[PDB]
């Protein structure tokens, strides 16, 4: 019943970049992901 | 170019932008100081000062109406999403009352329970 | 680290801009909704929805004072070029009455005949 | 469909009977204010900019010290820059004062 | 008593990540430099 759903599982892209202020390019992380959980699957405890 | 062999002309072609005015040079005066990553209001430009400076020192103040993380605020007031943000020379601190402060920003994450505000820089006037 | 060795010491380097600024997460209020790309003012922020909002849920709201091309003004008025752009909270339409609206921009392209309006946003003042 | 259209830098107007505007230099249109990227002539359509920038210019009135931080108004009538504070309309804001050239650096409001 | 510091030349980069339209790819180069003089080394001479 739990699926992991990945399109983009990561992508670290120089981004973009103000020459005027000499900044350097903007290290950006991006993940396109998704989860399917359920509760027929799953029983809780205690202790 | 002097000793030139021929008598040229020479004709400027105009140009306004001087700069992407991000961001302005500014000089300490006596009563002012900084130091990095805090706001400040210095001659009537209002940014973050990314460096640190004490006396008669060039600092540069980030303008460039991005979102900022400031805390320093007037721990009193509550600060909602979506209020205005004047800037309380004489205390030094950001603050929501509009007595005779500068118009700076308005708030985008509300006051959280430790004081800290993201906001919007507003363009100087 | 938990549990490690020696108790190293933490220093916390400072930073103020959080973010471009180009657009900012807003929380809808009970008798709100949003569809994209369409105007709001909403926590006292003025921009384009990018995303279709609900209810009590968050929308992000574009404010880069860039151009925008509108449909959604009163038309009874007549919108030329240069004059100052209102929004109508009540109406939730453009207008160049500033009775009490918020000034939101200013046109560029005049009124044309399918009611569509250029202008320039403006710095959510 | 997009709401934005374009990245709002420039804008583009249309020349009256009583406006005539040269190459890269200030001029209140249809209220944009904004340095032309064209020579224009009447009833001619040219290209402002209102990039929100730092501009240079010496078409100021020499009358009054700029200093930096002094806001910087644009007198429609004369066609200059001045501190007048009156109801010329206000344009920037300067970040370099006056030279012994009459030269200023101030940067660019966004037209409210 | 004169001491060069060249730490980056000289380099030139262009870039139009997010500038405007009517603006192309804006050049812009830059340098880290430094230089020690000093006070025991010269003499001044007039004529």
């Amino acid at each position: 019943g739990f699926k992991e759903l990945i399109k983009r599982d990561l992508t670290t892209e120089v981004g973009n970049a103000d020459l005027s202020k000499l900044v350097e390019n903007q290290i950006v992380g991006h993940c396109y992901r998704g989860a399917f959980a359920a509760v027929e699957e799953n029983v809780q405890e205690i202790s | 170019f002097k000793g030139q062999p021929t008598p040229s002309t020479i004709t400027q072609i105009t140009r306004a932008k001087i700069s992407d005015g991000k961001s302005v040079r500014v000089i300490l005066s006596e009563g002012e100081s900084t130091k990095t990553q805090q706001f400040y209001l210095i001659n009537g430009f209002f940014g973050v000062a990314m460096q640190d400076g004490e006396k008669g020192d060039e600092v540069t103040l980030q303008i460039e109406q991005a979102e900022y993380e400031t805390d320093n605020i007037v721990t009193s007031e509550a600060f909602e999403a979506g209020k205005l943000i004047y800037w309380d020379n004489t205390a030094k601190k950001f603050t929501t009352t509009s007595a005779s402060n500068r118009l700076v920003g308005r708030v985008t994450d509300g006051k959280d329970s430790n004081n800290v505000i993201w906001f919007i820089l507003l363009p100087q006037q």
